[PDB]
């Protein structure tokens, strides 16, 4: 299984669904949901819980599931417990279905985050520019944990940044509110009343909040944008529309479709820079094709009319595609053909990426010979960060690939790569890909400078300040010659440091496999940040980030909640207990039948029974 | 003659230059050359006086000197691990010698 | 690929600098020690040649002026070691020279011993941030603030920590210099070094000299000269020359640092070099607790901790040691293997430390 | 492959012309010589051999900030303009250091230090280990350890272990060349010891039996010898007034730790003070069978029985038996070595150790 995608020319995927077999003789469904996510077999999951009659294998099952995310948010593989606890017949449990519509989890990440402890932050400072800098950071420092009483307590904290900004900083209260049922319900008192960028950012901060606890909801977001929609607010709707959005990711339901779908064809991109929720169903409808969404946006592409010449929703419907054809790999195939037969300038860039996307972590030959024809445009580039990072060989790939746009001086060759090396590195920091990424920084275009910070955020994560505090220096250095670096870099901080510094973005799971959402997340960010960025756009847009969030942790469990101890060598703390952070590393022994790192039933010999 | 070397006898004062490590390193040198030519005796002239030959040893550096060059010799038996260059001691007198030495 | 892009910076600067560098090959081209300008094509005496070397002197001997059109021909226009006096084409009047210092303009440490050194601060907040934050005020009292203190007492316990901390908060380059690399066997390679670094010091004005050790510079004896405590005598002697003389007191600030007071010449003890003299104190009880509670604003200590518990049982320590003890109980809490600290690993860390110090 | 090939084309053309254009400049005789310090008017000052010396404009190969004061430049041969950098000659002077990359050894190998040897490794070993991780922590572990007890006997060995796991350079500096017998000189010898540690991280900074360039004396400046009281504040400033997290770790060696100044020990640097304990019969068999095992001897020889006969005797009398027997062996032209080798040589290290002056007892 590891060799057939690593070392050969990887077409097929006889050998992948065959192996998938031979895993139910042994019974390492574990094993057996890793293959099952990535091919885009819905079918399996369902099938091998079905097989599971064990108490103490399902509880452990749903919870290394939940780390690959779309096939745990996802309908009827949550709720494969759910229509088999009503009436026994697969031994299914209560205790567990409070792991499937994820709570308990969630629950976990609390606990160990009050157990071995992160610093608190404050400071709001003032001026309009700075605030919302300082804003946005603080929801990002605090993330993961309910430390928004400082922000709600100054109004005039709140107050200081306008218009879109206001929205924004209204909004942040709902980052720090993220993957918590409870804080739903603070958030109504300020949702109510209050001045109307106050009115709309709240319900950006609904979406904001959801993301990761909207599989199984407390409060119907749904109800609160429906009603709003139908409200005048052309503009407010379309933030409204990416936070909804975010929020229903993972997942596929009708209702949040039949929400969307008449607000893609109303045209208010022109004036309120609006009408971008075909994204939004981009993002809902990842890894899954609903032809619906495709004929809408294949066929506002081959108008180009005088509404439609607005270029921020061109950036968008090209990332569309990609996004809804991401892990299909063959079968998108077909997609491919409708594509290539409808001719435009635009739709070449697309070709590339759609290939790109559906391919994702295992590169092939056609895929690196049909970049360089394209190259010799960002996109074809982008594309390589996603083939390469599943790839060991794919990563020295890119210090060759990434050259080529190292030899040109082109200034919009320069500014492409960093984002590029910000989307592979995303991980764990490479410190070759840091050394390059030093020189893009000192250039006589602003808008390179800028890519370089935000990269340098990206490639940073899932760690804090490596390296990273001496460049953290020179970037601040660069605040005296321009407005817009100040902003950039405020931002790469509260990344770096993001929910409390022990949050990651990363396509290292509890079941070793790429998550196809977390990529989407930092490919539709990466490319329209804040408003110079690119076109003009939203500062608005850094919260889709959000999505990429996954926490480190091993919990060793004995039971379902009861400690047993491993001991975990990190940052030298070295030698910790069961129930805080590790990276690459596994538990001491053993599991039922996993032996995997995430949270782990472990069983002893009852002979040597040890517990905490 | 019989080992088949050069007979290198290092005056150990002349290895007493005063200026900034250029003393230092000739000492380095010295056993860069000997490494080269190896196998090589290193005969520690100036703890010893033939009565043509000046210096029997003294307290400023002689008896330095020969302290440096053991701690070469538990150097060659670490990293490397290939050790064909040997020094040989000669002195008449206790004065010169402690007994880590 | 990372040899690559560093070529292309290269050659992006070469062609713009290659059509610059031609232009600026025809007629050729602030610190110096001896004045260049290498034949002066330009302009009783109405026209001015300086060339200061060894090999080749071109000495006139009247100065007075602005006559060439300013600086030419190897720009080192400014002070010669033999009086030509090149007088005044874009001013060169105090120059570094040629130097060996260790500059950090605006350090990267604040203080995190305010316990012990609550005393230091005071002092020091008055002596240097004050003049330079408001020097209105120093003039409406018809006082200039101290161009020298000494702060003594063992080195390292916070002394250290305070002076490149008022140099972030003043905005002045914090100048350190070891002493004992300032004074040399070497015939006044001693003191020549000693008139370079006040004069670089003047050029760059507003600035702290700190000196580790004048134990090295000055210090004990009773031989009086001895052909190698004249050599240290002379360098001792030329830095008085600079203090006493004419300095700033108001921008040049030397602070400086000893680990024995009792040994010095009155010289570079009495005012007129150093007019405040600040005493280290090893911190009281009281003082212990609040340098604890800068190190446990990280660590997950117990919390209800009562650090003032923890000094009475403690023997005497100095700022480093406090901060000793925390590192240490941290390095117990990872060979036991657990997360969290308790009063006792602090307590275990000082029972070892202070054993190991004595002397 | 296929990635060379889009690059070879354009680049060729452009290659060989940027090579031509600066191969016009930089075509002999040009004279070398060192650049003095850079101008902030964007020129620099040049020093010259020959007697040049202007403040040409730079010209690429190298930025301005590729440069510092004091670099080895390359000169142009009328303008003296700064072609490029070139690497110092003409002998650059650099001060006793011995390389040493992964000393081979390790705590297997001398086992039976067991205390000691989780002291190093917690303070040294595990903070090497983690790099990224003290640059995030940011907080000091330990930078710097003593070790005091006999040279090769535990103090040497211990700190080539701890080397050989992190992957660290080694550096063995000599206490006494330091011991230079002119003035200004230590110091600036010393200095040069810390400027290659720190370029050249990550490092252990191993310094051999400092008591000669030590000595406390009552005051901290005597009107003895100034050479050895100006090394050793020098030696006390280096450690309190640049501090390390992990980048640079400092090993020191002195036979007597109370021969030194209790404020060049400083507290918040060397955290840790190891000191050596004696082998009980336990250690001494486990120290045997290791240098036994690089032997090959007769099976008549019993380790046991040895061990029970030794009493009061530190692992380097051990090795020194294994080739005191061992010579008996050579001498007989023999590669095993009998019982009885054992029994003279257990016999002879033991008496000469263990000088009687009736000082023990009580």
């Amino acid at each position: 299984v590891a060799c057939v995608p690593l070392l050969p020319p990887p077409e097929d995927v006889a050998f992948l669904k065959t192996a998938y077999s031979i895993y139910l003789s042994q019974n390492e469904l574990t094993d057996a949901i890793a293959l099952a996510v990535r091919l885009g077999e819905e079918d399996m999951i369902r099938s091998v819980f079905d097989a599971t009659s064990d108490p103490v294998m399902h509880k452990q099952l749903a919870y290394i599931l939940a780390a690959q995310k779309t096939s745990f948010e996802y309908e009827g593989v949550q709720d494969i417990i759910g229509n088999g606890k009503l009436s026994e017949h697969f031994l299914y449990l209560a205790k567990e279905l409070n792991l499937t519509g994820p709570k308990v989890p969630e629950d976990i990440y609390k606990s160990h985050l009050d157990n071995s402890k992160s610093v608190f932050s404050s400071a709001g400072l003032d001026s309009a520019q700075q605030n919302l800098a300082s804003s946005f950071v603080n929801g990002f420092l605090n993330l993961g944990y309910c430390n928004d009483k400082l922000i709600v307590d100054n109004d005039n904290w709140v107050y200081k940044t306008k218009g879109d900004g206001m929205t924004s900083a209204v909004a942040s209260i709902g980052s720090i509110y993220q993957w918590n049922l409870d804080g739903l319900q603070q958030l109504d008192k300020y949702l109510y009343v209050d001045e109307p960028e106050v009115k709309a950012g709240a319900l950006l901060g609904i979406g904001i909040s959801a993301s990761g606890v909207h599989d199984g909801e407390v409060e119907p977001a749904l109800l609160l944008l429906q009603d709003y929609v139908t409200n005048p607010d052309t503009k407010i709707s379309s933030a409204a529309i990416l936070g909804l959005g975010i929020a229903f990711a993972g997942s596929k339901n009708d209702e949040v479709l039949g929400l969307l779908l008449p607000i893609a064809a109303s045209t208010d991109l022109p004036i309120e820079t609006a009408a971008m929720a075909s994204l939004a169903l981009a993002h809902v409808f990842v890894g899954t094709c609903n032809g619906d969404i495709t004929t809408s946006i294949m066929d506002n592409f081959l108008e180009r009319t005088a509404i439609e010449l607005k270029t921020d929703w061109v950036r968008f419907l090209a990332l569309a595609l990609g996004i809804l054809y991401m892990g299909q790999g063959e079968q998108v195939d077909d997609v491919l053909e409708t594509i290539s037969a409808i001719e435009h300038p635009m739709t070449s860039a697309i070709e590339v990426l759609v290939g790109s996307c559906a391919y994702t972590g295992t590169g092939d030959v056609l895929l690196i010979q049909d970049l360089l024809h394209r190259l010799t445009l960002a996109y074809a580039v982008l594309g390589i960060a996603l083939i390469a990072l599943g790839e060991d060989i794919g990563k020295e790939m890119s210090l060759r690939h990434f050259g080529h746009l190292m030899h040109y001086g082109n200034e919009h060759i320069r500014r492409m790569v960093p984002l590029a090396m910000g989307i592979v590195s995303v991980s764990d920091p490479q410190m070759k890909v840091f050394d390059t990424l030093t020189r893009f920084s000192h250039d006589a275009d602003l808008e390179v400078s800028m890519n370089s910070i935000f990269a340098m955020g990206l490639c940073g994560a899932g760690t804090n300040n490596a390296r990273l505090a001496q460049l953290l220096r020179q970037l601040a250095s660069y605040y005296s010659r321009e407005q817009d670096a100040l902003f950039i870099t405020r931002l790469a901080q509260g990344l770096l440091h993001l929910g409390k510094g022990t949050m990651t973005m990363d396509v290292f799971n509890d079941a070793h496999v790429l998550n196809k959402v977390t990529l989407a997340s930092i490919l539709t960010t990466a490319v329209g940040l804040v408003s110079p960025s690119f076109m003009l756009k939203h500062h608005q847009l850094f919260y889709m980030l959000n999505a990429g969030i996954r926490p480190k942790f091993i919990l060793a469990l004995n039971d379902e909640g009861e400690p047993i101890k491993v001991n975990v060598r990190v940052g030298q703390p070295v030698l910790l207990n069961h129930g805080e952070r590790a990276e690459l590393e596994t538990d001491e022994y053993i599991s039922y039948t996993s032996h995997i790192e995430g949270v782990v039933i472990l069983k002893k010999n009852p002979d040597y029974r040890e517990e905490e | 003659h019989h080992t088949d070397c050069k007979f290198i006898r290092v005056s150990g004062a002349e290895l007493v230059q005063k200026y900034i490590g250029e003393g230092s390193r000739m000492v380095r040198e010295l056993f860069v050359m000997a490494r080269e030519h190896a196998p090589s005796i290193i005969f520690m002239d100036e703890i010893d006086s033939i009565g043509s030959t000046r210096v029997e040893g003294s307290g400023g550096g002689d008896s330095e000197v020969q302290r440096t060059m053991l701690e070469l010799l538990n150097q060659l038996d670490g990293f490397e691990t290939s050790k064909n260059i040997k020094i040989i001691m000669a002195t008449n007198r206790l004065d010169i010698l402690d007994p880590a030495l | 690929l990372k040899q690559t892009e560093n070529d292309l910076k290269d050659i992006e600067a070469r062609i713009k600098e290659k059509a610059g560098v031609k232009e600026s090959d025809t007629g050729l081209a602030h610190p110096l020690q001896v004045a260049r300008c290498t034949k002066i094509i330009k302009g009783e005496d109405a026209k001015y040649v300086i060339n200061l070397k060894q090999i080749a002197k071109f000495v006139v001997g009247l100065g007075e002026r602005v006559s060439p059109t300013d600086i030419e021909e190897g720009m080192r226009v400014g002070v010669d070691r033999s009086k030509y006096n090149i007088e005044l084409p874009l001013p060169p009047r105090i120059d570094p020279s040629v130097t060996m210092m260790t500059v950090e303009e605006k350090p990267d440490v604040t203080y995190s011993d305010v316990g012990g050194c609550k005393d230091q601060i005071e002092k020091l907040r008055e002596v240097v941030e004050l003049p330079l934050l408001s020097p209105e005020r120093f003039a409406t009292l018809g006082i200039d603030p101290p161009k020298g203190i000494l702060l003594y007492g063992p080195p390292g316990t916070g002394k250290t920590l305070c002076a490149r901390a008022v140099a972030n908060r003043t905005d002045a380059t914090f100048i350190r210099v070891i002493g004992s690399e300032l004074v040399q066997k070497y015939v006044g390679e001693g003191a020549r070094m000693v008139r370079e670094l006040f004069e670089m010091a003047r050029t760059k004005k507003a600035c702290i000299i700190f000196f580790d050790e004048i134990d090295a510079v000055g210090g004990a004896r009773f031989d009086d000269g001895a052909g190698g405590d004249n050599e240290v005598q002379r360098t001792m002697l030329e830095l008085i020359t600079q203090l006493d003389g004419f300095d700033p007191r108001g921008n040049i600030k030397v602070m400086f640092a000893t680990n024995r007071p009792n040994t010095l010449d009155p010289a570079l003890l009495r005012p007129g070099r150093i007019d405040r003299k600040v005493e280290f104190s090893l911190p009281d009880l009281e003082g212990r607790a609040n340098i604890f509670r800068i190190h446990s604003k990280s660590m997950s200590v117990e919390r209800g901790i009562r650090w003032e518990l923890i000094s009475r049982l403690c023997p005497n320590s100095t700022g480093a040691e406090l901060r000793s003890v925390c590192t240490e109980a941290g390095m117990f809490a990872i060979r036991a293997r657990r997360k969290v600290a308790t009063e006792k690993d602090f307590l275990k860390a000082v029972d070892k430390v202070i054993s190991g110090y004595k002397k | 492959f296929v990635s060379n090939s889009e690059i070879l084309k354009p680049f060729e053309k452009k290659q060989e012309e940027e090579k031509k254009q600066l191969e016009e400049i930089r075509g002999n005789p040009l004279s070398i010589g060192t650049l003095e310090e850079i101008i902030d008017d964007d020129h620099a000052i040049v020093t010259s051999p020959t007697m040049p010396d202007y403040y040409v404009s730079i010209l690429s190969f190298v930025d301005k900030e590729l440069l510092e004061p004091g670099c080895s430049v390359l000169l142009h041969h009328k303008t003296m303009s700064i072609v490029g950098v070139l690497q110092d000659d003409a002998d650059p002077m650099v001060s006793v250091m011995k390389m040493d990359k992964s000393p081979t050894e390790s705590y297997s190998d001398i086992g039976g230090l067991e205390s000691q040897i989780q002291e190093i490794k917690e303070s040294v070993e595990l903070p090497l280990t983690h790099p990224e991780l003290y640059e995030e922590m940011g907080i000091k572990p330990p930078k710097g350890v003593i070790l005091y007890g006999a040279p090769g006997t535990g103090k040497t060995l211990l700190a080539k272990a701890v080397a050989n796991q992190t992957s660290a350079t080694f550096l063995r500096i000599v206490g006494s060349e330091l011991i230079q017998k002119y003035l200004g000189d230590g110091p600036r010898l010393c200095r040069q010891i810390f400027k290659v540690a720190g370029e050249n991280a990550p490092s252990i900074v191993f310094i051999d039996e400092i008591d000669a360039i030590g000595t406390k004396r009552y005051d901290s400046n005597s009107g003895g010898e100034r050479e050895i009281q100006r090394t050793m504040l020098e030696l006390l400033n280096q450690l309190d007034g640049f501090d390390d997290r992990g980048d640079v770790k400092v090993i020191m060696a002195t036979n007597k730790i109370e021969t030194l100044d209790p404020a060049l020990i400083r507290p918040g640097r060397i955290d840790r003070k190891i000191l050596f304990e004696n082998p009980d019969l336990s250690t001494k068999k486990k120290i045997l069978g290791i240098h036994t095992s690089k032997m090959n001897l007769s099976e008549d020889v019993n380790l046991e029985t040895l061990v029970t006969t030794k009493d009061d005797l530190s692992g380097a009398d051990i090795q020194a038996m294994c080739t005191e027997a061992g010579l008996l062996a050579l001498r007989e032209r023999r590669m095993q070595v009998t019982a009885e080798d054992f029994k003279q040589a257990k016999e002879r290290v033991m008496k000469n150790k263990v000088e009687e002056n009736l000082e023990g007892l009580y």
